[PDB]
Formats: structure tokens, sequence, C-alpha cells
RNA sequence: CUAAAGAGUAACGGAGGAGUACGAAGGUGCGCUCAGACCGGUCGGAAAUCGGUCGCAGAGUAUAAAGGCAAAAGCGCGCUUGACUGCGAGACAGACACGUCGAGCAGGUACGAAAGUAGGUCUUAGUGAUCCGGUGGUUCUGUAUGGAAGGGCCAUCGCUC
RNA sequence: UGCUUGACGAUCAUAGAGCGUUGGAACCACCUGAUCCCUUCCCGAACUCAGAAGUGAAACGACGCAUCGCCGAUGGUAGUGUGGGGUCUCCCCAUGUGAGAGUAGGUCAUCGUCAAGCUC
């Protein structure tokens, strides 16, 4: 990919000399990013969840699938098996090329950037960012969108601790606070 | 209820099996095999009413 | 890891195997070799064996599909010698396609019946 | 009023009272106790009087304990019903009572202040007691 | 609202204890669930009946990874 | 549960369920492992979907409880009809009538590469004798004879009897 | 002669867990790539295939340690068969039997078949 030789290359000799690893493979990588849509007010139509999958796949250029609920919530008017989410998996250069996209194409076009927080990790040296709204991937067309929808990322590490992550995540030259 | 049916042999025998059937669920008629012991094959057995 | 969500994998053939006192030929497969045990039917005790270890079989390829082959002949040969010839394959939770085929292919042309 | 306040059964079998009490016989929590020495019943309505009687005598200060807990459901036939026809119905909550069971606990208060307050406390209960201090083992 | 039913005894548990000679298709146990497992010789039943497969005598064991209590039938 | 550690065991004793369901929720081959908690994450909130760690069955098993469940007996997918026909050694249970389990043999299948597995469903409720009448078969009988009627035999239907 | 590695068993915690140290010659694992066989209700993650550039980081194996877990006496106690007795809702005596809990303590397993390497 165009940014996974980068990685491979130039990233890597510079982990392993600043986190002071005395092994190779103890490098922090991401092992995938995958893209969940939490598919609200699925209750009464069902129209948006095969448009759920148009602009999705677009984005990423593999064909989501559905997913449904694991049990049946009185709060929501949701039950067991009915479709309220879609995900894609990324871990080949795919995984690399939509990495690249989000990172220096998509992510200027937003409303208003103060960055990413930092914080942001799970404690494991995994990274979870979401996206407020729709439109900022140029791969859509804004007049052929059904409704404006957002949808979250995660960067699955290999990182044993969040402190590498962000050390990871700042090799990246990801905009951070 | 289950309401009873005959699966009746599709052979010229007049073999029949027995059973009930949901006929408001599934109303399409039960096309089974089923061994015919007058010709000794497994054949495919019809749903007719008993 | 995925050795443990294997061997539970082949957990219920084995166990199939026991219970009938049928001789089981078990199959172990890497990413650099591929091996054949006749094993008796309480399992305690290894009849014939055949690897790409042995000195015919460590030079050159081992752990493709043509190394297998010639595991599964060489594994019907000793077996017979040996005095044993209905089996039941035992794939140990490996899929039973490429290399396990290949190996469980050439001990039934070797005159292995199973 | 000591209650279990649920249950998993309204109604119970009458049961036994035969063992020696080798559980709750000793003097945790407190220095003294009211031990039993005899074997019985004590009902919710007896324990309240006797922590009545055993509070009002040490007032202010000190630290009690009831370790006897009401758990078993005691029914009744009304008057005028014949026997069958059922069970009939809670009427009382008891606790079975082994001799050597510590009932009442005490602390922060003197030996003779505590012997005091448990005589009392002890005419109102419908077993023998007696008067113990804690042990070392 | 209130009681008094109850259902016939189902006249379960071990037919055959340990040590007796059984023939096969004997009923060792009578069980609701694997009470006792089949060991070698031993069958199981849709109801998980445990019966003989082969003549013998009963013995009982307890072995395995899970502690199963195991009916086999040895020479 | 009472029920007294084999079975059985009464009370107008203490508690709950049944009078069904499913051609898939059956068979098989392959594959998988729940609940819950915490952390991170757009709407999203205690709780929806996503990722990670713990978790190790506290979930699930059509349904009440009990006993079971890793070869999972729980979950998914492909192909299917073994929810087969004749039987059946041997048992359990038992006043009788009924009832339960079943290796194995034959015929013919399904799934699997194969050993194998399959005579319904994790198991234990979901039921009603005979008589009478109806329907489908039948090499049986057929009141002088040939037929037929009617009868018998096998399959099956009609009782909140 | 013994050791190491791998596969299959015996046994099923005194065998497990946790923590720490160590192994890459071989084996194994991670690993490289995906056209080929095959796979994802998406994804070479898993399954599969062709390999050997890299590494023992993860996992696995070995070794150590009583932190947890597990095991656990002796003595006593409870219960209890039979015979007898009392103050008989419950106990006692003779005789036979005898826990559970807890205590002292123990445990970082033991064994077998086969294959490869090494040692002697
Ligand atoms: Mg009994
Ligand atoms: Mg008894
Ligand atoms: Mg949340
Ligand atoms: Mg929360
Ligand atoms: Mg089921
Ligand atoms: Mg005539
Ligand atoms: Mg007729
Ligand atoms: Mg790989
Ligand atoms: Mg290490
Ligand atoms: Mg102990
Ligand atoms: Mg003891």
């Amino acid at each position: 990919a165009r940014l996974k030789e980068i990685y491979r290359k130039e990233i890597a000799p510079k982990l392993k000399e600043e986190l002071q690893l005395a092994n190779v493979m103890e490098v922090p990588r991401v092992t995938k990013i995958t893209l969940n849509m939490g598919l609200g007010e699925a209750v009464g139509d069902k129209k948006i969840i095969e448009n759920a999958v148009a602009d999705l796949e677009k984005i990423t250029g593999q064909k989501p699938v559905v997913t449904y609920a694991r049990k049946s919530i009185a709060g929501f008017k949701i039950r067991e098996g009915w479709p309220i989410g879609v995900k894609v998996t990324l871990r080949s250069d795919r995984m690399y090329e939509f990495l690249d996209r989000l990172l220096s194409i998509s992510l200027p076009r937003v409303r208003d950037f103060r960055g990413l927080n930092a914080k942001s990790f799970d404690g494991r040296g995994n990274y979870s960012m979401g996206v407020k709204e729709q439109i900022i991937f140029p791969e859509i067309d804004y007049d052929k969108i059904d409704a404006l929808r957002g949808l979250d990322i995660t960067l699955t590490t290999t990182a044993r601790t969040d402190d590498e992550g962000r050390a990871l995540l700042r090799a990246f030259k990801f905009p951070f606070r | 209820m289950r309401e009873l049916i005959r699966l009746v042999s599709s052979a010229g025998t007049g073999h029949f099996y027995t059973t009930d059937k949901n006929k408001r669920t599934k109303p399409e008629k039960i096309e089974i095999k089923k061994y015919d012991p007058v010709v000794r094959q497994h054949v495919i057995y019809k749903e007719a009413k008993i | 890891v995925k050795k443990e969500t294997r061997l539970r994998r082949a957990r219920k053939a084995r166990l199939k195997m026991r219970e009938l006192e049928t001789v089981r030929l078990c199959v172990y497969r890497s990413s650099q070799h591929i091996y054949a045990q006749v094993i008796a039917a309480d399992g305690g005790k290894v009849l014939a064996s055949a690897s790409t270890l042995d000195k015919d079989l460590r030079e050159g390829a081992t752990g493709n599909i043509d190394a297998a082959k010639k595991v599964g002949q060489l594994v019907a040969e000793r077996a017979k010698a040996a005095g044993v010839t209905q089996v039941a394959f035992d794939r140990s939770g490996f899929k039973y396609h490429g290399r396990v085929k290949a190996l469980a292919d050439a001990a039934r042309e070797g005159g292995l019946e199973f | 009023m000591l209650q279990p306040k649920r249950t998993k059964f309204r109604k119970q079998m009458t049961g036994h009272n035969r063992g020696l009490a080798h559980r709750g016989s000793k003097v945790s929590f407190g220095e003294y106790a009211l031990k039993a020495t005899s074997r019985g019943r004590l009902t919710a309505r007896q324990i309240e009087s006797a922590r009545r009687a055993l509070t009002r005598h040490v007032k202010r200060g000190g630290k009690i304990w009831i370790r006897v807990f009401p758990d078993k459901p005691v029914t009744k036939k009304p008057l005028e019903v014949r026997m069958g026809k059922g069970k009939g119905g809670v009427e009382y909550w008891v606790a079975q009572i082994q001799p050597g069971k510590v009932l009442y606990e005490i602390e922060g208060v003197s030996e003779e202040l505590a012997r005091e307050a448990f005589a009392l406390a002890a005419a109102k209960l419908p077993l023998a007691t007696s008067f113990v201090k804690r042990t070392v083992m | 609202t209130r009681n008094g039913r109850d259902s016939e005894s189902k006249r379960l548990g071990v037919k055959l204890f340990g040590g007796q000679a059984v023939k096969a298709g004997n009923i060792l146990v009578r069980q609701r669930g694997t009470k006792f497992h089949a060991g070698y010789g031993v069958g199981l039943g849709k109801d998980h009946t445990l019966f003989a497969k082969v003549d013998g005598v009963v013995k009982f064991e307890t072995k395995g990874a899970f502690g199963r209590k195991y009916v086999s039938i040895v020479a």
C-alpha cells in the first residue's frame, strides 16, 4: 500500500529505537481498522439498512455485513435478531490504504478540527475514534445521499500499553492535542 | 392446532403415511421421500387430506 | 491460541475411535513437516510411523502437498509390514483438504483400508 | 419485630430440635453474652421483649447484638376449624434454640451491669439461660 | 390455588450393582440425565438408559477430566 | 418435597406445570462458544451496534421442575428425510390391560473422504380401552354355482367418554 | 547411557493458577505472500496453499517459588445398628461403628509408546 511500506521501512525502525524494545516484532503495529455504524431508527423502516451498505462499502471498498441485536431491550424498540448496524473489517493493504485516506484526505475536511483526543484509548493500546457526520469521505456524492449519518473507527493495534498505542499513532502523524 | 394429514405414495401402491401439520404457518403441501414397503423402494410421498 | 481450538476440534473423532477399538491413523500437520502415526486402539502404543523427518525425506521440500504424498505412501508400506490393514483416518482437527487429504489419499492407494 | 422479610416458601414442616448448638455458642462481637442452657423456641415477640428489657437497662452507652433470628414460620388453625382442609397460615416466627446458643451480646458496659441487664432479658424468655464472658479459644 | 397433585414414581436408579453378572441387553441404570456415563460395552438409550452391549460383570468407575461416574462391563 | 442415602410409600400435606410444539426446532458433515463486568467509541442514554481485557457457564437448552449437558445435549451453515419397512437377543417396570429401553439381522436410504452416525426432538407431561361407524389396501371368505353384498386381515379417522 | 523436541495416551488439581528465570542446532510457533487448492453471511483474523527473509516478542516447553487453589491426618466431637435405661419434644449406659468442620501438615505431579536430534 501507500502507507504499508512506510511503516515497514521507516516507522518500525523509528519505534524500536524509540520505545527501547529488545525485539523486532515487539514494536506496536496496527492489526485492523473496523468501521461500525450504529443503525438507529431501523425499528420501523429497513430502507436505511441497505443504504448503510451503500455508503460504508464505497469508503472502504469491502462489502459490509449487517449486524443484529444480541438481546431484546424494552427501552429501545428493538428485539433479538433485527438488523441494527453494519460493520467492515480491514487487515490487508486495504487496511493501510484506508488509513492514509482517512488521515490525510478525509480528516482535514471537517467542520471544526480541534484535533483528536489523545486519551481515547481503551488502556491496552487500541485507539477508538468516532466521526460525527458523513460527507467527510470524498468517495460519496453529496447529492446522492439519502440521509446524513456518522460512523466510528477502531484502530486495533498489538501495543501492550496505551502509551505505546499513542506512540505508534503519533508516528502516523495523527493530529492530536 | 396441528391437523392430521395423509402422505400418499407416488407409486401405484395404496400405501400411505400419516402425520400432523401446522396448516397456517406452512400451507404448502408436504413432499418428502419415504420407504414404500409394497414396492420396497424409497419413493416421494404427497400430502392428502385424511 | 489456535492449537487449543484445534485439539478440541479433534476430540469427538478421537473419542469415537475409542469405544470402537479401531486402529487409528493419526496425522499431525506443521508449517515445516507432516507426520503420520498408526496408533493402537488403546491409544498408548504406536504401530507404525512416517514423517518428513525420515532420511529419504529430510532433504528437499517437506511442507507441501508433494511431501504429504510420499509420507502417506510410506506409512502405508510400514503399516502393512506391521500387520495393520483396517484403520480409521484421524485428521486431528486439521481440515480434510490439501496436505492432510494428500497423505490419506496416498495411504488409500498404498493398501490401507479406510 | 424480626422477620425474614421475604422467603422462598410460606410454610414449613414442624421438624425437630435435637442439636447441641456447636455453632453460635461462642461470644463473638461482644464481651458478655446470654447463653441458652436449655432447648426451645424463641418467638419474635419474646426476642423483642428481651431486647427492650435489656436495652432499657444499659441506657446511654453500650453495643448490643441479637444473634437469634426467627426465620421459622409457624402456622395455626383458627378456632372452630376441623382437622384437615390445608395447613393453616403463618401466625408468628420462631428461632430454634439448642442448649449453648448465644442469644444476646453486649459490650461497653461493666460486667455487673451486664449481669443485671441479662437477668432482665432472661425473665422475658421461655428458656433456661446463663451469663458467659468472652473466652480465649 | 391449592395443592394435592403429584406424578407417578418413575422407578429410576441402579438395577445392577458392581460385580453383578450381566447379559447383553440388560438395563443397568435408569436415570433422568447422565448421572452415570456409558463406559466400555455399555450403551445409552434415548432417555439416557444405560444398558449392556456385552456379557460380563458390572464395573462402576469414576475417571476422566470431568469426574464422570462411568458404567463399564468387564470380563 | 414429604419419602426415613436401592425401589416403593398416605393425608381436603407443602409447591408448580400438562391436555402442546417443530418438515425443522428431526438426520448428518463441517465450524463456533455463552451471561455479565470494565475501558475506549457519532447520535447512543443504565442498557442497541464496534474494538480490547477479564470472565469460565453465574448463559442457553420451544415449555414447569428436577436431573443432565464439551464428543457440548447450547449456536451457525451446506446437503438431506432414519420423524424409514419388517423385526428383534435381552432387560426394566408391572394385579391385569397398558408402559419403557434396546444391541443386532434384512430391505431401502441420508450425510461424511472415511471410520461412522441416523428407527425423531437433553430426558421425564402433551392423553382415552372396547363397541359402533367411516376411508385406503388385501393373495382371505363369499349360505346351490359364478359374481356381488356383507364379513375377516393390514393401514388409518371419529370421544374435555 | 541419558537428555531435548514433537505426536498419541495413562491419570485427572498433591497434577491447577499466579509470579519470576530460561530454550531456537533441530522441532514448534510466530513469520513472508497469495496468483494455485480452499476460505470469510465483510476481512488470508481463522481455514487453506506456496515458501524460509526475519524472531523466540506472543504462544509453547522446561526450571524455581506455598500467594491463591487443591490435598490433608491424629485426637476429639456429631450422628448411628443392636440391647438396656431415664427426668422420655430430648438424652444416657453397654457394645459395634464413626463423620463434616477445623488443626498439624503436604503439593509447583507420576507413568507409557513412537519419531527426530544430541549426549555418552
Ligand atoms: Mg428412596
Ligand atoms: Mg431407606
Ligand atoms: Mg456504551
Ligand atoms: Mg456502562
Ligand atoms: Mg435442542
Ligand atoms: Mg354365491
Ligand atoms: Mg372388506
Ligand atoms: Mg498465516
Ligand atoms: Mg518469552
Ligand atoms: Mg480437611
Ligand atoms: Mg475429617
